[PDB]
């Protein structure tokens, strides 16, 4: 059967998303892969990020949705929880992750992640540096950012 | 039982699934598109990794696996 | 050949083009299908930003999904 068990639910997840989008989002394969998807994000109004569209592209394994999806950020984001190579670290793709948890349920934590950051725990030690000693430089430096790649 | 499990876009949105075998020609998938969806089959165009599947060639030829997804363009109509 | 572009609502539109044609115009191409002046639109491929290059130099082949953004 290869690995038709997770095409199926990978199926469902995007009928399901197509149906009733989060309308702050968007999730759908654009190539030649089922397992391939690329994914929309609309900056949160209460972040630094507000007003750009981020783009993440996700690799579904082949046993989905009992090993979780490889989500990484295309767009240039600056975030202490995302690197220069777009890996987001948020606990539940590689540790915490169980079935019946949705790509949707995924893309509505990274939008809470880039609307609260995470300074302890870091995946960038120097954004999260300027994070906890300067407010005011994060936000500005997030917002050129921001506008410069998301816009 | 190695049958392969693939998907077929259209201009809709819509992804209709389609268990095939490597062996099948593009003119049986053109047919199942009809069996499932009504488009006459001399009316569909499939395109995959940027080429227009040509009728009695497989998809083997053409390197379709599991999960592929292609592009079907209901056109002369 | 034919490409195809998706807007963040999921509507598709296709487009006759050639490899030769660069994106300025498919932006202007773009603007009489559904009415987007293309002073507010934003085309995307494979999660980059395209600047008014060719096709070609893009890698856009016959079936190829760009992203519309509103801006």
């Amino acid at each position: 059967p290869l690995g038709s068990m997770a095409l199926k639910r990978i199926h469902k997840e995007l009928n399901d998303l197509a149906r009733d989008p989060p309308a702050q989002s968007s999730a759908g394969p654009v190539g030649d892969d089922m397992f391939h998807w690329q994914a929309t994000i609309m900056g949160p109004n209460d972040s630094p990020y507000q007003g750009g569209v981020f783009f993440l592209t996700i690799h579904f394994p082949t046993d989905y949705p009992f090993k979780p999806p490889k989500v990484a950020f295309t767009t240039r984001i600056y975030h202490p929880n995302i690197n220069s190579n777009g890996s987001i670290c948020l606990d539940i793709l590689r540790s915490q992750w169980s079935p019946a948890l949705t790509i949707s349920k995924v893309l509505l934590s990274i939008s809470s992640l880039l609307s609260d950051p995470n300074p302890d725990d870091p995946l960038v030690p120097e954004i999260a540096r300027i994070y906890k000693t300067d407010r005011e430089k994060y936000n500005r430096i997030a917002r050129e950012w921001t506008q410069k790649y998301a816009m | 039982d190695d049958k392969m499990h693939i998907f077929v876009r259209t201009l809709t949105g819509t992804y209709i699934p389609l268990e095939v075998e490597p062996s099948d020609t593009i003119e049986n998938v053109k047919a199942k598109i009809q069996d499932k969806e009504g488009i006459p089959p001399d009316q569909q165009r499939l395109i995959f990794a940027g080429n227009q599947l040509e009728d009695g060639r497989t998809l083997s030829d053409y390197n379709i696996k599991t999960g592929s997804i292609l592009t079907l363009v209901w056109s002369l109509r």
